[PDB]
């Protein structure tokens, strides 16, 4: 499960900048005058219709693309992938909707994109009841405390190994919330197949990090010290949201944003494995400059 | 089992909607005995491959029926209280029979779709298109006196000649707004406060017997004093266009029609008929 | 269990179009790249014959665009646009009625009307695949008929 | 003739039998295209011969299509509408023609003296939907 | 066009009258026909049909088929009747293993598959590829991982 | 008012734009402009109708009622036939100048 | 409302001939009819717009 | 490098006031991928010697049409909240 | 609109249900309708009366009465005799269409 969303644009139009139409116009122009064409009939105002008309499909080449954006999961908006939901039964549900316990303050709430979008991608992989690798995992992801799951078999067959991570603070998910699999894989399993359910399949080892980066000599270092962890404190949830590893270079990468010109790492001397059945927890972070 | 299940499901229905009339009681039990009942179909029809060109017309005959049953249900239970309806508790239990049987309606059509709605009432561009071309009153051999077009621009003008109407008198009232204010010891101020009222009233007279012009074995008709209402019903101002000083008045919206038709035939037809337009100046911008 | 498409929200892409609008900009387009050399905004001059068709057939691209767009969402597409949408899912039009005829009228090859396609690629995943839980093997074991 | 007025022999069988009887004849060339009607009209000018040449395409009922008819006849009931409704003085040219379609050549039109194939029709003695 | 000007007209009407509309195709419903597809945005339509595995040396017409039949394979993953056309771009259908062939009623792990594969276009390499392209038409645990081969 | 010439592209002002404004009014029929179907003049159905006394009358309360829709600074004042040679007849469109 | 074209008619003008106005009249017509934009606007003999009501 | 520049800047504000109809988000990247680009050529145009009766023609074709890009954007932009907008804030980023 | 054909039961909808509307009012006296009793035509009230000139013009004010009250959609032109066998007078039922 990994966002195609967040990629540079597909363009299904080519996407002509305004020289390149203008002049295609042109020569539309010429042969359409042929025969009859002189350097007095492009006037002043003959080529400012030109300069409309290139202006214009610049502004529909621009809509064709923007179109063709919002019809693929990639790039699609809010209040259009119910559109293509519908096409892959998939609703969005309510997440504390508009009750009136007082009635100005109304408190909406719906299902975001981005993870709606997971759903739809997740479409196909719910149609097989005969569970394959991701349909109890796409059936596992039916509650809203926990994370998405991981499926493995070491032992002997009809044994089924899930690993149930879970994000909702330090680690360890509750048993209470482990029993709801069971009640939610009861018609989506096969019958002879029998699952077992751990939660914590491999154990958990407690990692930090510890970066003493440089800004350069210009702007505030309150804002940009911060933004380092925008794109590093939705990743460690994003890490066992599909159960797989961290390196020495995820600790690298997540903290480059603009006006980086060098980090630092210290907390792994080599880079740690997890694999598909291995997950781990991170306690608490301390990035601060060395300036 | 839906040959036995569908046609007893209407059945219960048939006791809800109308063993409601002025109690509450008796609605509960049909509703329930149909509601579980219409689902051991619901969950009948979920796999069948299209068994026959009959036996699902069946379907469509009974599923018809039983969308009738939710209509007198729903009006039935909708003429009481809210308040002995929600001492029921029947609110949360009618929209139960909105899934089941939309359930059941999407099980018919997956097995036995519906026909598609033919077009018999497929037009050609003709019966609301107007007929362009001038008539045989502006192809003829007179001088037009006077000619009546409206904003529309392609509905058919009206010509004044000696074969439609022929108006011989032309009054035309043409007021200023001066308003007076009467100052108290000297004479009134005068102020241009508009233009007022412009009006032109044509007099005359439409004898329907009088043949047209060089004997066209066609003769002036009674049709075409009411071709002048016509004209006027359609809440719109009309050019007049002259022949002989100015030619483009300007927008003169039909006010008054009365005619005077007199010396009778045995059907009612007239053979004279004295009529007096009443235009007034529509100010456009 | 299935959401009907009556209930969903608009879309982003669908536009209403307004003739006026795309007009009335390309006036405020050109009046502006003129400098007031142009001032002549009676319709009998010969940029508002073009600038009535440069509004007119981009309205029709703009309903190109609209067309296309209805064409790919299942709520909204119809024809032998469903046919795609229809292809994708493993899913025919229905024949109700066969489509040779025997006599001299050509009868009509009598297809499902697309308001019930909506019913059937809707019904495509909710739908007998595999039997894997206790549910299935029993509805995949409705090949004979003398049985409960 | 609607269809049999391509042929020659019966276009100038209508021709010496016009003045016989005092008429007109409506006759229609072949519906090719435009060289092959003009060249078929350089065969004439006799006075009594009214040519169209585009057969003009009417909506069916039974075919569910578009047909082909000869619009030689469609050219005689326009000249019976004229000359009761407007005179036979007046020129049966500019006016409707009914229960009709498009025409199997598309014809086009300007004004200005271009060589638009209505003008070009024209100028050869041919008449034209 | 040059058609909806009005029969007046100079030629350069006729001409700004076939320029100024610029007309331009609409590829909108091509995105979701995987058999009209262009090729550079052919993967963007395999996400969304989520074809689990890809190779970038296939064929079109081996790249195509597994988009527009993306949804007969995911509908019956436990089948074999699409672990026959899981494998379509390796052309093989030969042979499949099931109970009643081994008589003492089946293998110490009750019966893991060992089917059948008869490649012929590619002989070098084309093994690795096989035990974890059916890994998804594989359940979890109904099977092991123990497979049979043939070049 | 300034605008463009038809042909040739060259923009022309005070009064060689007032007779092309003219032009365009009498020579489109009704209907043919986008989106603007009020537009133009009936003169293309008065082509190829006999010169009758009527049909002189009817052009001079049509060219009247088209220019005065969408030509405000002409004040028409009167349509005549000149001459008249094998169907081209020619009419001398007179009118006084307003705005 | 349905109407059948000739090889001619054009969308202003038929739904002007059918409403009687243009203000909101013509996408009104292009959005309830599946692929009529997509055809050339002078129209062919025999394709088929059904007017909706309320343009 | 205006030959570039300016003409691939139209096509970002392209973007900018049609892929807003609706929506607030999708104006602010074409926005901020515009006023850090079209300075690439503000900055590149301070020391010309006016190269060509031509080339700077195209500079004025190119100019009118950024200036139509302005007026598409801040109308599309005005048709939304206040409230909506302040959230976003493309108001103290449009003033650029 | 569209309705369906008295016999044989085809649902005919333009012009031979404009007919068959027509026919459904001429034919019904007064009263005979179940709840509707100012549904229908004199005419049965007429019928095997003198052919008078008086006759005809009170079938005229009948039939315009009748198909005024449901019959919007038919203009009445005209009732004329045009035949005399004995008995069988009938009338060239013209009227233009509207609606």
């Amino acid at each position: 499960i990994i966002d195609l969303s967040q990629l540079p644009e597909p363009e299904v139009i080519e996407n002509l900048d305004f020289e390149t139409i203008y002049q295609e116009l042109l020569g539309d122009f010429r042969e359409a005058m042929a025969g009859e064409w002189t350097a007095e009939v492009e006037s002043d105002p003959v080529l400012k219709l030109l300069q409309l008309a290139a202006y214009r499909e610049l502004l529909l080449r621009a809509r064709i693309n923007d179109a063709a954006r919002a019809v693929m999961l990639a790039y699609a908006s809010g209040a259009d992938l119910d559109q293509i939901g519908a096409g892959f039964n998939v609703q969005r549900l309510l997440i504390r909707p508009a009750q009136p316990e007082a009635v100005p303050p109304v408190e909406a709430q719906y299902e975001s994109d981005k993870s709606l979008r997971n759903r739809i991608q997740l479409a196909f992989e719910q149609l097989s009841v005969a569970g394959p690798r991701n349909a109890y995992i796409a059936h596992a992801l039916g509650a809203d405390g926990r994370v998405a799951d991981a499926s493995a078999t070491s032992p002997a067959p009809c044994e089924v190994l899930i690993s149930v991570l879970g994000v909702e603070g330090n680690g360890q998910a509750p048993e209470a919330v482990l029993q709801a699999v069971r009640l939610a894989l009861n018609a989506e399993d096969v019958r002879p197949v029998a699952d077992r359910v751990t939660v914590r399949s491999a154990g958990i080892v407690p990692y930090q990090v510890k970066a003493q980066l440089y800004l350069f000599p210009g702007p505030e270092a309150e804002l940009i010290r911060a933004a380092a962890e925008a794109s590093l404190r939705d990743y460690i949830s994003a890490q066992r949201r599909l159960g797989r590893d961290i390196r020495r270079s995820a600790l690298f990468a997540t903290l480059h944003v603009e006006g980086v010109q060098r980090v630092e790492l210290q907390e792994p001397a080599a880079d740690v494995v997890l694999d598909e059945t291995q997950a781990a927890y991170c306690t608490g972070y301390a990035i601060t400059l060395g300036g | 089992a839906y040959l036995e299940q569908l046609q007893a499901g209407l059945r219960y229905l048939g006791r809800a909607g109308e063993s409601g009339r002025k109690s509450l009681d008796k609605v509960v039990a049909p509703v329930n005995g149909a509601i579980s009942e219409i689902r051991g179909a619901a969950a009948e029809l979920e796999n069948l491959p299209g068994v026959s060109p009959e036996m699902a017309a069946r379907l469509q005959r009974a599923m018809r029926g039983i969308g009738q049953a939710q209509g007198k249900v729903n009006r039935v239970v909708s003429t009481y209280d809210r308040a002995s309806r929600a001492l029921l508790g029947i609110d949360e239990r009618l929209d139960a029979l909105k899934v089941q049987v939309n359930s059941a309606a999407q099980a018919v059509g997956k097995v036995a779709g519906d026909i598609s709605p033919t077009l018999a009432g497929v037009l050609p561009s003709w019966l609301l298109a107007p007929s362009a071309t001038p008539p045989s009153e502006a192809a003829a051999s007179l001088p037009h006196l006077l000619v009546l077009q409206p904003l529309t621009a392609n509905a058919q003008p009206f010509y004044f000649n000696l074969n439609t109407a022929a108006f011989d008198a032309l009054q035309r009232n043409s007021a200023y707004n001066w308003s007076g204010q009467v100052r108290l010891g000297r004479r009134p101020a005068l102020q241009s406060v508009g233009m007022g009222e412009e009006s032109i009233l044509l007099k005359g007279a439409v004898f329907p017997l009088r043949r047209q012009v060089g004997n066209q074995e066609k003769v002036v008709g009674l049709e075409q004093l009411e071709a002048l209402r016509r004209l006027a019903e359609r809440r719109e101002p009309l050019i007049l266009s002259s022949g002989y000083g100015e030619v483009q008045m300007g927008l003169w919206c039909l006010v008054r029609i009365s005619e005077n038709q007199s010396a009778l035939l045995g059907n009612g037809a007239p053979r004279k008929q004295t009529f007096d337009l009443e235009f007034k100046r529509y100010g456009d911008d | 269990m299935i959401i009907d498409l009556s209930q969903l929200p608009e879309p982003e892409v669908i536009e209403n179009l307004d003739f006026e609008t795309i007009y009335q900009e390309l006036l405020g387009d050109f009046r502006e790249a003129m400098a007031g050399e142009w001032t002549a905004e009676v319709e009998s001059d010969p940029v508002l014959k073009l600038l009535q068709l440069a509004a007119y057939r981009e309205l029709l691209l703009r309903a190109r665009i609209n067309d296309a767009a209805r064409a790919v969402m299942l709520a909204y597409a119809s024809g032998a646009d469903l046919d795609q949408i229809g292809a994708g899912f493993n899913v025919q039009r229905l024949l109700i009625r066969p489509a040779q005829p025997e006599a001299v009228p050509p009868v009509e090859a009598q297809y499902e009307s697309d308001k019930s396609l909506r019913n059937r690629i809707q019904l495509a995943f909710e739908q007998l695949s595999v039997a894997g839980p206790r549910n299935a093997y029993i509805a995949h074991a409705l090949g004979a008929d003398g049985r409960v | 003739a609607p269809g049999h007025s391509a042929q020659q022999a019966v276009a100038t069988a209508m021709d010496g039998l016009a003045e016989k009887l005092r008429a007109i004849a409506i006759l229609d060339g072949p519906n090719s295209t435009d060289e092959a009607a003009v060249a078929y009209a350089k065969n004439f000018g006799s006075k009594r011969l009214f040519m169209v040449d585009p057969g003009v395409q009417v909506w069916d009922s039974a075919t569910n299509a578009a047909r082909n008819a000869p619009a030689s006849a469609y050219a005689a009931g326009l000249f019976a509408w004229t000359d009761a409704e407007y005179g036979f003085w007046s020129s049966p040219s500019n006016k409707e023609i009914k229960g009709v379609t498009g025409t199997s050549r598309p014809v086009e039109f300007l004004d200005g003296d271009e060589t638009c194939r209505a003008n070009l029709l024209n100028n050869a003695n041919i008449a034209t939907i | 066009s040059s058609r909806l000007l009005p029969p007046n007209r100079s030629s350069l009407e006729r001409s700004l009258g076939d320029v100024l509309p610029a007309e331009l195709p609409v590829p909108l419903r091509e995105l979701h026909d995987p058999a009209r597809c262009e090729a550079a945005l052919l993967p963007y339509l395999a996400w969304t049909r989520s074809v689990d595995r890809w190779d970038p040396d296939w064929s079109d017409e081996a790249k195509r088929n597994a988009v527009a039949t993306s949804f007969v394979l995911h509908q019956r993953k436990g089948t074999l009747t699409a672990l026959r056309q899981v494998v379509e771009p390796i052309g093989a259908l030969s042979e499949v293993t099931e109970w009643w062939q081994r008589s003492p009623t089946g293998v110490p792990g009750t019966f893991e598959i060992t089917v059948d594969v008869s490649d012929r276009g590619i002989d070098e390499g084309t093994v690795l590829e096989l035990e974890r392209l059916l890994d998804d038409v594989r359940p979890v645990s109904r099977h092991l991982t123990r497979l049979d081969l043939r070049i | 008012m300034i605008g463009m010439d038809r042909r040739s592209g060259l923009p022309l002002s005070g009064l060689a734009h007032l007779k092309q404004s003219v032009e365009d009014i009498l020579t489109t029929p009704l209907g043919s402009r986008r989106m603007r179907p009020e537009y133009g003049s009936k003169l293309r159905r008065m082509v190829d109708m006999p010169v009758s006394e009527g049909w002189k009358s009817a052009v001079q309360a049509e060219v009247a009622r088209s220019l005065g829709r969408w030509e405000p600074r002409i004040g028409l004042s009167a349509v005549r036939v000149v001459a008249v040679v094998d169907g081209r007849v020619d009419l001398l469109l007179s009118g006084v100048f307003e705005g | 409302t349905t109407c059948r074209t000739a090889d001619g008619d054009m969308l202003d003008s038929l739904c002007y001939h059918v409403y009687g106005h243009l203000l909101g009249c013509v996408e009104a017509t292009l959005d309830a009819n599946p692929g009529l934009a997509d055809e050339q606007q002078p129209f062919r003999a025999g394709l088929l717009i059904s007017f909706p009501d309320m343009p």
